[PDB]
């Protein structure tokens, strides 16, 4: 169930009946690799299948090296995305904490740790190369004289060793931190019983169990300490505490005049466009759009990038006017032709000399739109076109309703109309056109009733008296 | 602003138990309730979160099938039922909550708001 | 042939002699890869070869299960870049579809197919892994009894396998979507001729073929379902239905006043910078250069980053005051230093305090430059330095010409100049300098009133007359 | 050492005891990998080994064609990051220039060779496949008649070729050009001995060494030319020019009035947020903090994402009104709400209705915030909330200090206090705030001379006098 | 205001040769590109040659390449089909087809923005 | 305003030690890198020490690396390059040159700003 409103008053359109999924928290896990500490390697022998080994070995000291070594978007406020990861990473570096884990996971795989005051962590064992270096490798790099392993032990030592060798080469050209977190820092598998064990709610773990390749995308890998045979790295991810609230699209576009003479035309755009979605009595949202991901009828967001506004935010749909919340939008003369796709069709900004059409796949140019802001359903067509932009409309099922309403940009005389306040809203240009309409109301106003005063009489050294309209000489009536 | 956890008294060994959270200062809807526990000697720890609006829940693997946790928006109060107790889930629990948007996980550094708690005791001496 | 020329007056200049090449539309086409349908893996044997072809095997499954689950920019419409494709996708899932796919490449790995009510997709068998483990590995794991299978076809088949684990391994962090499009996804012999079959010109053909590398960033790789053997994902590709006319880019710097007092001095910046490529008869205005990739003399660009303009803009350059197009700027009073870089030189805008000056390679300094806005070729200059920020210069060939001119930042009132206007051009900033003169004159028209008419005689018991401007008692002239 | 000031008078924060790693300057450097000319593969055997040679050597072949084909951050200056690379490459295509770099790495893998006019660029021979292939393979494929070629050099070709196919890779989607330079392209001996052999001073060397993996991130590999049996690709590397001068990181959030009418508050945000470097007696700003990176005390910035200022804009500090500096800021109505997260602890604006908590981890909430700007620092607090935006805070052990003072926002007449400058400062907020001033100042004079003056006297054919506020006939003073 | 008129359709038996005619009103071919296609009765109409009228390259099908030419006539604001050794197989209705070269997507039914209303062919 | 003046040059015996200094004018030390070049007769010319005037890190190329030693004096303002076991190759004439520490770019002629005169050396 997805619906979408036009709303020709405003040039903007909601698409609603979406589900939400927000990112509201950060959950560590502490996903670990036992290591083989292999200092020298002892070998004379030239055999092609050992000397392979050293240079597979190689790899894999090396790589150890490597990580010892290691439009509204400007209201909104300023996080540290991995400060929670980090500070489990701090945790990670005392003396009696690694023993800890390393202890914890001697007879499983998968363990609960608690760090400091009360933390519970998940931790994790994914790959034990300490164990098949030493029961494999061992026999034939401990003596001079040395065993010629069979080939296919060459490969399989290939095959598991090479996980750390692209783990490494992750961390060590993003300075130990990724994203989206790889397969590699964790298989699908792994993935799925983590967020399984999570302490979480059932409602989440089957929101993020199904969208797992989302989560991943939303996750962060922190390299964070290798030490006593143990390599730790931190993995953040996403916790959605809030999810099948409803959700819906702004889209907005330019509205303006469109009088013959040119650069004499008006322009207002609402700002308030972006992604919203019901949040604990109030409304999030938003306003760039491209932080948030949509899979079909669900979509996902992350409050980082949201602000939390009234629910009253949804009346300037209906009545961009109402005198309960302040519409934002912005003003401007660039009468420039655009279009905005929308999810179930497409708004047109079609102005001045500029050709705009609609077209479908088998029929060609069906609709030709005329100067002004208009809308088309995805219904029969597939295609706009303005100006030298082709756009390609989506196609997903849904029904449109038009909004019929005056253009609001015919409500304002352009003679005093604020057209370069950017920053601006609906009660701040009103604000603006009142002084400068006060200005002239009162002008005029004074320019009459000016002239209903007498002006000054002769500077001389005689005397005058008012008579019929006019300034006479004292000396006369004398 | 106020949290009330009560039911506990003694109990013997698998005997069962219901406590009771009254929520004050809240509407439950926007919110979720969550249940704590501190063993003698260890550190406090998570038991069960719920959903107020839809119900969906959370179990510790350690109580999950023994512990069964509800909600009554009609009367503002979040219920613990504990079946089968034993003498290991002898504790004081605790009440907490947090903002549905500040969700971060079931858990004790996830809570923003404590219950002063409720002694419960698995035992049959006397 | 590169040329350039520098505008002293509007502190500009434009880089000419490049050719284009624009996305105009897209191209969906099917790719596809036929897999094997093998459940549970029969074999008791624990020889080392075979021990490998099970996980190797494994690694297949788990692939399968994977994918099973599964500056005046903001003047520009919002797209939906890859809507072409999912709507072929969507088509996809439909009963019978994939049936129909599957017949036609029976015989061949090449063949067309049309959708729905008229879409004709190019369809690409690029890997039968059905094929190779059904006559290759079938003998070996369809029996317990297992046929030790020759050192060399493990290796085979590792590398067969290897793509579509790669291929997988994209599309699982990247939710089923990706770019560029990898070599994995499609390789040269691939997509060359893919191309040579595409329903487009020779000319368009030749363009790609040469440039597959820029081909590939302006490409996307959309996974869109497995069922019944077959693994199909739709790549979508540009179409550059617009190739070799003229275009030129456009750097502009902000100009400046000079004056002594800091405070005092106005600043004005041509805001219309970007590429500008003639295109059926009207101009492609790209403000976001960054989205646009050149090689060697040829530009390569999306139109959906395209604003279309009349031809007239290029009047801005000889002209910025013309009449006939109002050309954008905008105004400010932060008269900051920097630098921009152009195709053959670079323009220097230094004012206060700064230190700028223009260096050579073996000479050292060769030019300081005075407060202003200036410009050097790249002919004898190989690095430039305002502030603390050094500029690298292009070494390119081509011929510079400087355009000297009175900086139009002279031309106007200080005391009537909007220095806050952001979103602004030429008649705007004149349109409300007009504001603010007619604001200036009829105030004074008023306060040219404040003493020329008679105030009010004192209030006694005595009368009075006028007399040089001020009331006389009666009494005196009796 | 990291410690933290707030100003409670500006809503800000600063950061300071970090040291400086400017990118000042670049290094470029040529890297080459020698390879083998082998036209077409002459062997008709059907050998498994020797099938799997051809099919690499076409890899390896196939790989050579492809490369052969081949907030106030709206006030930077715009550069060109690979223009010193680029020009490099460009020499390299001259006749004789890779005749040069060839016969100096005859006897070396490391070599300097002094290009044009005199530049000194370092020269690095990494992987030569002529030798292995025509002292290895040649045997093998160089003959009808073919020598079947133990399994262990497949292995061994494979993992030599292996780097050229992943360099290639790499360029192939990146036209040429990648960042950050991977392992494939640049193995870590061979980055930290060009990075001893540089001609550079003691400090560089020592930071670049003891940072690799930052290196990585800020180097440019240049792919260049294909000619004459030589690959050549010039590593473009950054020099840091300034270390270990002071840096501090400036926080700024929006500060409002509290007034209860929501309508009738006012807000100031200073602008001039970003990074601060001292810097050769300036110091550098970078408004876009998001393009340095800090790894504990040390932050790495690049000068081209710079401003220039004098070090007197620190005194916006101190003293916003200072007027030694114009410390920038913006205005407006929208009393939004949101949080910072310092180094140190959080900013947090909480304005109207919205709830603002801080939490610790065990404790839960223990600060509520009244509307307003206020601070925590992250001692004891871990988790800081502003309507439904979780912070987690930065958990860096430092020292903050709050420094109390009146919020600045409540120095302004709120009837003539300009919400609707964005990019502005406080002199010219001063500026707009005396013409409101003017315009009332001189208004009311007016209007005081205005409603000061007399009707006109009755029009009879008698005279008349001004008293006791109305005219009287003269007839009667007679 | 914008039109096309196709002419030259008729009878033509098998081996013989044909030429057809596509009047541009309304437009000049320059800023366009030009196709032709076809659909035979019953079958779902099909492309069969594009053209570039400012660079005069050119683009044939796979089933009819070789046997047919494209050629225009700037001066004319004319495209011309010429169709050499005709099968019966090729028995259908031709339409001229155009698209503004700044909305080009491709050849093909549904990259098409303006269509001609036809001349039928039989051999 | 910024200069530079070599002096110290003169006829020396082989295996014999020579001083040059460099007075700097028109500008402070701190805020520079200041560096030492020569060019011998018909020969490229080549850097030969750089040195932090901050924190006094200092440059060798590898030709004189252990044989010359390059200092700096903040108070008097000048730099100076100690030649030791001097040998007739380094016959040539020493220039003194410096680069703002903000556009410092690699020791190197092409790494440099501003040049001194120059002085002579021979062995
Ligand atoms: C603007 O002026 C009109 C005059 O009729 C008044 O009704 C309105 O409330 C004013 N608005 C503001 C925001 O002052
Ligand atoms: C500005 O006003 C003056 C009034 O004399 C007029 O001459 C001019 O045409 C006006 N310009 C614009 C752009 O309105
Ligand atoms: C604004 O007016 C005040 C009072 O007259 C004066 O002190 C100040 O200098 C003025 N500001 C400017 C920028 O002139």
């Amino acid at each position: 169930n997805i619906t979408e409103e036009f709303y020709q008053s405003t040039c903007s359109a909601v698409s609603k009946g979406y589900l939400s999924a927000l990112r509201t928290g950060w959950y560590t896990s502490v996903i670990t690799i036992e290591l083989s500490n292999i200092k020298e390697n002892k070998c004379n022998g030239t055999d092609a299948k050992v000397k392979l080994i050293k240079q597979e070995l190689d790899k894999y000291k090396n790589a150890v090296t490597e990580l010892q070594l290691l439009f509204l978007g400007f209201l909104l406020g300023v996080g540290s995305a991995i400060a929670s990861g980090v500070a489990v990473c701090k945790v990670l570096h005392l003396e009696g904490e690694v023993n800890k884990i390393k202890s914890a996971l001697l007879s499983t795989n998968k363990a609960v740790v608690s760090l400091s005051n009360g933390v519970s962590v998940l931790t994790f064992k994914v790959l034990d190369l300490k164990n098949y270096i030493d029961k494999q490798l061992l026999p034939i790099l401990n003596k001079q004289s040395c065993s010629i392993s069979n080939i296919e032990t060459v490969i399989e030592f290939q095959q598991k060793n090479n996980r750390l060798l692209e783990i490494t080469r992750e961390f060590s050209v993003n300075a130990g931190v990724t994203t989206p977190v790889s397969t590699y820092m964790l298989t699908n598998s792994e993935l799925l019983s983590l967020i399984n064990d999570m302490p979480i709610t059932n409602d989440q773990k089957k929101l993020m169990s199904n969208n797992v390749q989302i989560v991943r995308q939303q996750s962060y890998s922190i390299m964070c300490i290798i030490k006593e045979e143990v390599l730790a790295y931190v993995v953040q991810l996403p916790l959605y505490g809030v999810i099948d609230t409803p959700c819906w699209k702004l889209h907005t576009s330019p509205l303006c005049t469109t009088n013959t003479k040119e650069g004499s035309n008006i322009c207002l755009t609402r700002t308030d466009r972006g992604w919203y979605c019901d949040n604990a009595g109030s409304v999030s949202f938003f306003p760039q759009a491209e932080t948030c991901k949509v899979q079909s009828n669900r979509v996902f967001c992350d409050t980082m990038n949201s602000l939390t506004l009234p629910s009253e935010v949804n009346l300037c749909n209906v009545d961009i006017f109402n005198p309960k919340y302040d519409c934002k939008i912005m003003t401007s003369k660039t009468d420039v032709s655009s279009s905005v796709i929308t999810s179930l069709g497409a708004i047109v900004s079609c102005y001045g000399k500029t050709k705009c059409t609609a077209s479908n796949k088998n029929r060609g140019i069906i609709k030709t739109f005329s100067n002004g802001c208009d809308y088309v359903s995805n219904k029969g067509v597939d295609t706009v076109s303005v100006g030298n932009t082709l756009y390609y409309v989506n196609k997903q099922e849904g029904k449109s309703l038009y909004v019929k309403g005056e253009p609001i940009i015919n409500f304002y005389d352009p003679l005093v109309f604020p057209s370069d306040e950017f920053d601006a809203s609906i009660s701040q240009v009103n604000e603006k056109i009142n002084q400068s309409l006060a200005f002239i109301r009162k002008s005029d106003e004074l320019l009459s009733a000016i002239g209903g005063y007498i002006p000054e009489a002769p500077r001389d050294g005689q005397a005058y008296v008012r008579k019929d309209g006019e300034w006479v000489l004292l000396s006369t009536f004398l | 602003v106020q949290l009330q956890e009560s039911g506990g008294g003694l109990v013997q060994p698998g005997g069962s138990l219901r406590l009771s959270c009254a929520a004050s200062g809240f509407t439950l809807d926007y919110y979720y309730i969550g249940w704590f526990r501190q063993a003698p000697g260890k550190e406090r720890e998570g038991v069960s979160c719920i959903s107020s609006s839809h119900g969906s829940t959370y179990y510790a693997d350690s109580v999950k099938g023994r512990f069964t946790i509800s909600r009554d928006n009609a009367k503002n109060t979040v219920y613990l039922q504990m079946n089968s107790l034993k003498p290991e889930d002898t504790a004081v629990y605790y009440c907490a909550t947090v903002a549905v948007a500040h969700f971060r996980g079931c858990g004790v550094d996830g809570m923003d708001y404590w219950g002063k708690g409720t002694q419960v005791t698995v035992s049959s001496h006397h």
